[PDB]
């Protein structure tokens, strides 16, 4: 298995700054097993989403669960069981910063992850234990769906 | 009222500017009539038609001013660090501590072709070496990272990480333009100075 | 004095450099080539005391 | 044989304007004839030339020497001249219509489908361009609907094909950065390129014009050459207009006019400033008024209606300003700094 | 207008045009549009060579 | 839901009050996972249909059902340009005494249209200002205005005082050449609407000339259009997000069209309800009223092209279209035949 | 008798001068509702520099005018309000604000934003692009100077002026400065005598 | 000088719709009704036919004759 | 001051050695009360498109 | 002459062709591009025109695997014509039955 990163997270905010864009939000979130903070664009146009949402949120490094990293290229006419099956919304996009917290002068132990899919930020900040795998320039998956 | 006003605003910025273009025209043909006999020779000495020398080093250092990459400086080493390190990601070779760090750059800059090169960039690429190892082992510090290579975390060396083919390359790319960004000689400096001060 | 030296209109605006509250903000029209108009702010509430265009 | 032959495609040719200012004023470029009677170029040079389409008249000059079109060529070539030598900042970069274009283009709201975004892409696949691959990017979202973002459509123009050795990276700060946000500001203004995709912010003056350093362009011209910098910003021009009828932007009365709660802040502004005039006047006239230093009486006077008026104006231009809803014309197009301003509006 | 200045530093040449501008973005920076009717008259003197 | 969204965006095109979202079209194989919106003759021959809803003199509109804007757009521009008919193209004048010039009067000669049928000719080959017999036409214009011999002392208006100092277009006589008196009868070669006003004349003053007129289509002048115009709009569906009765229903239909919304007392209260939305044509004059913004919702259907066709007379819209359809099949055909010949 | 275009120069009564810069046909014009196709399309990015608020009165006003048949005046500091011109315009069954739904030319799709039409008083201006348009072969010189005269009615050819002297000193290019101002201008081989010069 | 016979906009024959609308000018009718019962429709023609002038009766009142 | 445009209602006899014409000359839609008043409407120097 | 290939470089590649079509302007350009769009073994489409002046345009087909990128292109125009001939039938059909309704 692929996956970089898995974790069930609750909405907390919707637009701190008001509504800057008719199809893209600045969701907050945080998760219940450990306090990992996501800051998320999202699309509400086509995945609508509300104040009191919790969903589950995977970061993997592959579409496919047989662990076959070819990703050369991506053909949505294609038809295969994939992870995109399991879940609803699927993004695709690049893990280009890692930050180190600066909160904390001393014995910090709280990394950032910023990723842009296609301009939409992704900031999940936590532990870095939780952000094992991440690395600068490479390119991942997230995937989310909705829980009752 | 106004109306009038602003009309009268209207016609007093037209005039300024009327008497301004004439005004700006005079002395634009008096500064380069009187700038277009200096020139760069290749001995890096400015000199008149007659041969008098005006200054030993064009600017003090001999920099194009066509070339200035930074504000007044020739390039700005942050940037340059931050394309070297984009450009070419190196995932095969571990990261570099402080004293890794300033023993291979006190080992690349003591080579041939850095000799020629002016002494104050030698001494600025030294700084900014400096500077980015004192962040280096700060970040260590706050995040306990080891020197030797076999923390457990790996991502803790995503936060600052460099590589002795990125520290080339940086040094490389900073002396290729250094030597580039050069008076070139037999340019009209002195015309290019009139229109510069004249526009 | 600092007091009467404030004797403008810019408060509790965004600079580009700083961005300070406190401001001091210059509006110029004196130039029929330039088809936009001229800005001029300075930011000293830090003791910044930026000046650009 | 000496042959007087008609000018025909590839000739070097000098192209002027009668006022010259600086040395930018004049350009050797490459004459392609067409069946007009006008001379056309490319408009992002109009800076240098410091035209603007209303009736000027240029020059245009053939050299009869091998040996001075190869100095025309070669000195005075546009590639070679992108920067000013007053203080190297480029001049010959994006401009009207080109900024307003690329920043509607990066905007987060854009989500373009296969077909437009091919479309898109294709627009700029004329002349040196027919001999590369397109390479189409793969799309942010997929599952719910296949959508390809603007951002990565305007890095499709860094890096066209897969053998164009252009990396382009930038960090910079735009015009409406916030200050606190360090590549997470609500506005989306902070501009971030690694590896010539855009990964965070909005192209503006601060990115894509002339204004001073910190240019895509120029970083282009400073790392890869001048040729990558001239094909980029071809593929910038073919684009931006393309997408820009295509998607539509008009300004009409609807757009400037004022608001309920607009105009009763201006009035209560209006009544605030006149009451303090009027108790300035009546101060100095009718007893003592605190003299500014360094100014007489009536100086201060002067001075403090100045300030006044200077309150009444900066106050109505920031509620005019925070009543506007976005997707307006004038403020679209003074938040990319293509044209006009904040103080414009105010006064409009 | 004297012979210095309208003279000798500044001189009338020949093939040389004088017309107004319009934009066109489908050219590249470096490449300027001449008329035909302009390009007829411009010529250029080419030595004949292998 | 999510599921009504994508339906929405892929269906309807809403029009917003700052802008309009979903205008592009996105139904393609690969844009969407639970829809398979690969190319199928079957389905398209089922949904696509063609209702006419007006037709008569130089008149037509029609809507039409599962057609694409690509196809529409293609359509109306071959209908406004693509489709060749005939003009006037060259004048020969003999002592043109009037005060309109020879230049203004061979222009204002092109823009009249003939109502010649340009199936039957052919175009001009390059050259060959003489013209044959198959690919021109030929159109003689003698006007001699003269004082009337009788008329009263005073004669203030010029009617009374003068005789053909109007040179109307019905004035143009048809010269046969060579079997087309024979093939064309007489009276079908003649002006469209043979009471447009050329020029004015005096007495003393004389218009002769002879106007050649050959096939051309509407991309090389505007004088070859046959439709005045040619356009398509999306049909229009407004719906209501909520029941609305009382004095809003009355503002509804006063806002809108009045002949959409429409009032009636199911329960002695006022109630609105769509009519026809044909009739609307989008003021959007509804998003002035605060309360009445989050209550209606304004869209245009997709696939549902409403085609208005005004021609000049030359022939009638029908045979327009039907012409306009043939001369994009015959482009497919030339590109289907130039591809085979290259391989 | 001229035809308008590339380079005539248009006035649309407000001080926006401009240039016809392409000519498009009609299909590839846009289209409202009515097909109603526009014949000049000018650029907004002219509006916020300049603030001319009075050309998009005049388009309002001579819109609502040309619905009702009516002539609406623009007097100073006067003339008919906004209010007015937006109830012709509602009643008409059109947009109170002249943006109207319009549906692209080109690729047949509608426009995510209303485009401002309106009829507005357009005059030509007497430069034009024909007249202007001047080229200078080797032709004739001036006698006393053999250079080229200097009007375009006189067969003249450009002038190089001394900024043009500076820009080409700044550059660098002596060959290019040799060729145009002593090759191409007044080159003549005189005979002078080596020994009293 | 005279009224065209094309429309700049669209197109529709208009040049034969002048002397009648002069008619409608003789008549009781005002310039909106005149320009219904026309049949203009778009605003194109009727700004066509109402901010046209007549100037070819002026000329001709200086015509040689 | 350079608009083109009718001169007026003699400017068929009248010879002169530049003169500037419209084909179709429009009265604009928009007027001001000084139009009327110096008879501008009969003697227009422009189209409205 | 009016429809000519040209391969995406010297290799002579067959995935990506450029069919520069003559005397054709957006209708067509937009028609063909609408009706291959639909094929499922078309990765990139996509209609352009060098220059207003020209009457020119250039297409450009970059298939899936290894398809010709010609193939796509007949089939393009085969559906193209037979939706030109189904909404021709259509029309006339209307056109008669309105006709006959009317009288
Ligand atoms: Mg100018
Ligand atoms: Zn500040
Ligand atoms: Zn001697
Ligand atoms: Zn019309």
């Amino acid at each position: 298995a692929g996956i970089l990163f898995e974790d069930i997270f609750d909405v907390k905010d919707i637009d701190p700054e008001g509504k800057k864009f008719d199809r893209v939000s600045r969701l907050h979130c945080e998760s219940e097993s450990f306090k990992m903070d996501l800051i998320l664009d999202v699309n509400i146009q086509i995945y609508p989403v509300d104040l009191g949402d919790k969903f589950r949120l995977v970061i993997a490094s592959t579409l496919y669960e047989d662990g076959t990293l070819d990703d050369g290229e991506y053909n949505p006419t294609d038809d295969r069981p994939s992870r995109a099956d399991q879940f609803e919304y699927v993004m695709y996009g690049k893990v280009y910063r890692i930050e180190g917290d600066e909160t904390s002068t001393e014995a910090a132990t709280r990394l950032s992850a910023y990723v842009s899919y296609g301009g939409l930020l992704m900031r999940l900040q936590g532990d870095a234990n939780n952000l094992h795998g991440f690395e600068v320039d490479s390119r991942v998956y997230l995937l989310m769906k909705k829980l009752a | 009222t106004e109306f009038f006003f602003h009309t009268m605003a209207g016609r007093e910025g037209l005039v300024d500017t009327a008497v301004k273009t004439a005004e700006t025209g005079y002395m634009q043909r008096r500064l380069v009539k009187s700038l277009e006999d200096l020139c760069s020779q290749y001995d890096l000495t400015v000199r008149s038609s007659t041969g008098d020398i005006i200054q030993f080093i064009y600017g003090g250092d001999g920099l194009d001013p066509a070339a200035m990459e930074g504000k007044d400086e020739p390039l700005e080493f942050k940037r340059v660090l931050d394309n070297i390190k984009a450009v070419f990601p190196c995932p095969s070779e571990p990261a570099l501590s402080k004293n890794e760090l300033i023993l291979t750059t006190e080992s690349i800059m003591k080579k041939s072709e850095f000799l020629c090169c002016q002494d104050s960039f030698l001494q600025e690429i030294k700084k900014f070496i400096k500077g980015v190892s004192e962040k280096i082992k700060k970040t260590r510090d706050k995040y306990g990272i080891n020197d030797n290579g076999t923390t457990e975390p790996r991502v803790l060396y995503q936060l600052d990480r460099i590589t002795p083919t990125q520290v080339e390359k940086f040094l490389e790319t900073c002396r290729d333009k250094y030597m580039r960004a050069q008076m070139e000689p037999g340019s009209a400096v002195g015309a290019l100075c009139a229109q510069s001060i004249g526009e | 004095g600092a007091a009467a030296w404030e004797n403008v209109d810019s408060t509790a605006e965004s600079c580009p450099k700083c961005e300070h509250p406190r401001a001091y903000f210059m509006q110029l029209q004196t130039r029929s080539a330039d088809e936009p108009m001229t800005t001029f702010y300075k930011c000293c509430n830090a003791q910044c005391g930026h000046r650009w265009r | 044989d000496i042959v007087e032959r008609h000018l025909i495609d590839g000739d070097v040719v000098l192209f002027n304007r009668q006022p010259s200012l600086h040395k930018l004023s004049i350009m050797a470029h490459l004459a392609r004839v067409k069946p007009h009677r006008t001379f056309r170029f490319n408009e992002c040079v109009c800076t240098p030339y410091n035209a603007d389409f209303d009736g000027d008249e240029m020059n245009l000059h053939l050299p009869q020497t091998e040996e001075a079109k190869a100095e025309a060529l070669v000195l005075m070539g546009t590639k070679a001249n992108l920067v000013t030598p007053r203080n190297g900042e480029p001049l010959i970069a994006a401009i009207q219509d080109f900024l307003t274009g690329a920043y509607l283009l990066t905007l987060k709201d854009t989500f373009f489908d296969r077909a437009k975004a091919c479309q898109i892409i294709a627009s700029i696949l004329v002349g040196k361009d027919e001999k590369i691959k397109v390479r189409l990017p793969p799309p942010t979202i997929l599952k719910p609907v296949t959508l390809w973002t603007g951002k990565q459509i305007f890095s499709v123009i860094l890096r066209p094909s897969d053998d164009n050795p252009v990396r382009a990276n930038l960090r910079t700060k735009g015009k409406q950065y916030c200050g606190k946000g360090e590549d997470l500001c609500a506005n989306d203004s902070y501009v971030t390129i690694q590896n010539s995709e855009l990964m965070s912010g909005s192209m503006d003056k601060g990115t894509l014009g002339s204004g001073s350093k910190n240019n895509i362009f120029y970083i282009l011209l400073r790392d890869w050459g001048q040729n990558e910098a001239a094909d980029a910003m071809s593929r910038l021009a073919r684009l931006a207009p393309v997408y820009l009828s295509n998607r539509g932007f008009s300004i009409g009365i609807g757009d400037v006019t004022p608001g309920q709660g607009l105009l009763k802040a201006k009035y209560e502004l209006l009544n605030a400033g006149y009451k303090k005039c009027d108790e300035y006047i009546e101060a100095l006239n009718t007893g003592k008024l605190q003299q500014q230093p360094g100014c007489t009486a009536e100086e201060t006077l002067e001075a403090l209606i100045l300030k006044e008026l200077s309150v009444i104006r900066d106050h109505a231009g920031s509620a005019c300003l925070r009543e506007l809803d976005k997707s307006n014309s004038p403020l679209t197009m003074a938040l990319c700094g293509s044209k006009g301003s904040f103080i414009n509006i105010s006064q409009m | 207008q004297g012979r210095f200045r309208g003279n000798l530093s500044g001189k009338r040449v020949d093939f040389s045009g004088r017309t107004v501008i319009s934009p066109d973005p489908n050219l590249r920076i470096d490449e300027v549009a001449v008329p035909v009717h302009v390009a007829k008259i411009l010529t250029f003197p080419e030595k004949v060579n292998k | 839901a999510a599921s009504q969204a994508v339906e929405e965006m892929r269906s309807r095109v809403v029009l917003g009050e700052f802008g309009v979202r979903n205008v592009h079209t996105t139904d393609f194989p690969g844009n969407y996972s639970g829809y398979d919106d690969a190319w199928d003759q079957d389905r398209f021959e089922k949904n696509f249909r063609v209702d006419v809803v007006h037709m008569d003199e130089n008149s037509l509109e029609f809507d039409m059902v599962g057609i694409d804007a690509a196809i529409a757009n293609a359509f109306r521009r071959i209908l406004l340009a693509e489709v060749p008919t005939m003009a006037v193209e060259k004048v020969l004048v003999y002592n043109n005494t009037s005060i309109v010039q020879d230049e203004i009067l061979a222009h204002r000669l092109g823009l009249i249209p003939i109502h010649a049928d340009p199936r039957l000719f052919e175009y001009r080959n390059q050259g060959d200002e003489e013209g044959t017999e198959i690919d021109t036409l030929q159109f003689r214009l003698q006007v001699r205005c003269t004082r009337n011999p009788h008329a009263a002392k005073d004669s203030s208006d010029p009617n009374e005082l003068y005789v053909n100092h109007k040179v109307y277009t019905r004035h143009m006589t048809w010269i046969p050449l060579g079997n087309q008196a024979d093939l064309f009868p007489e009276g079908t070669i003649r002006p469209v609407h043979d009471d447009i006003l050329i020029a004015q004349l005096r007495p003393g003053q004389e218009i002769d000339l002879l106007m050649h007129c050959v096939k051309g289509i509407g991309k090389d002048h505007a004088k070859f259009s046959p439709v005045a115009t040619a356009s398509y709009r999306l049909l229009p569906d407004i719906t209501l997000l909520e029941p609305v009765e009382g004095e809003a229903a009355e503002e509804l239909s006063r806002c809108f069209s009045p002949g959409v919304i429409e009032v009636q007392e199911v329960q002695g209260k006022k109630v609105a309800r769509v009519a026809n939305p044909r009739l609307d044509t989008f003021s959007r004059e509804i998003f002035r009223n605060e309360k009445l913004k989050k209550v209606v919702r304004l869209a245009r259907v997709r696939d549902h092209y409403i085609f208005s066709v005004e021609s000049t007379g030359v022939l009638p819209p029908d045979v327009l279209v039907s012409e306009a359809i043939k001369v994009l099949m015959g482009k497919c055909r030339r590109f289907l035949d130039e591809l085979d010949a290259v391989q | 008798t001229r035809r308008p275009e590339i380079g005539d120069k248009f006035s649309s009564r407000h001080g926006q001068k401009g240039v016809c810069g392409l000519i498009v046909p009609q299909e590839d014009m846009p289209f409202c509702d009515s097909g109603i196709c526009p014949d000049i399309i000018m650029n907004p990015h002219g509006f916020p520099s300049r603030m001319t608020v009075g050309k998009l009165i005049e388009l309002l006003a001579g819109k609502a005018g040309v619905l009702d048949g009516r002539f609406h005046y623009g007097t100073a500091f006067g003339g008919s309000k906004v209010k007015d011109v937006c109830e012709d315009l509602v009643r008409h069954g059109y947009n109170y604000l002249g943006k109207d739904y319009v549906t692209s030319g080109i690729t047949g799709e509608p426009l995510e934003a209303y485009i401002y039409f309106g009829p507005v008083y357009y005059q030509k201006l007497k430069h034009m692009v024909l007249d202007k348009m001047h080229a200078r072969a080797r032709g004739p010189r001036a006698v006393l100077t053999r250079q080229p005269t200097e009007g375009r009615s006189r067969d003249g050819g450009l002038r190089l002026g001394e900024m043009e002297r500076d820009c080409l000193i700044g550059y660098g290019a002596s060959m290019l400065l040799l060729e145009r101002l002593m090759i191409s201008s007044d080159a003549f081989e005189v005979d002078v005598c080596g020994q009293c010069g | 000088m005279i009224i065209p016979v094309r429309c700049f906009t669209c197109g529709k024959i208009v040049g034969n719709k002048w002397e009648a609308y002069l008619g409608l000018l003789q008549a009781e009718y005002t310039e909106g009704d005149a320009l219904d019962a026309l049949g203009l429709k778009r605003y194109c023609c009727r700004r066509m036919l109402l901010a046209h002038v007549d100037l070819i009766e002026k000329l001709l009142n200086y015509a040689p004759l | 001051k350079q608009a083109m445009g009718t001169i007026g209602y003699n400017q068929r006899n009248r010879i002169d050695t530049l003169m500037y014409l419209l084909a179709y000359p429009q009265k604009p839609m928009v007027k001001t009360k000084t139009i009327e008043l110096i008879e501008f409407e009969k003697l227009p120097a422009g189209q409205n498109a | 002459k009016t429809a000519l290939e040209m391969v995406q470089a010297a290799g002579t590649d067959r995935h990506c062709v450029t069919f520069v079509l003559h005397e054709e302007d957006h209708t067509l350009g937009n028609s063909l591009r609408y009706m291959i769009m639909k094929n499922p073994e078309v990765e990139f489409c996509g209609y352009t025109t060098t220059h207003p002046s020209e009457s020119k345009i250039n297409l450009r087909i970059q298939t899936r695997g290894t398809l010709p990128a010609v193939e796509p292109f007949q089939r393009g125009l085969n559906e193209l014509m037979n939706v030109c001939q189904h909404v021709l039938d259509k029309f006339e059909a209307s056109i008669k039955d309105y006709k006959d309704q009317k009288a």
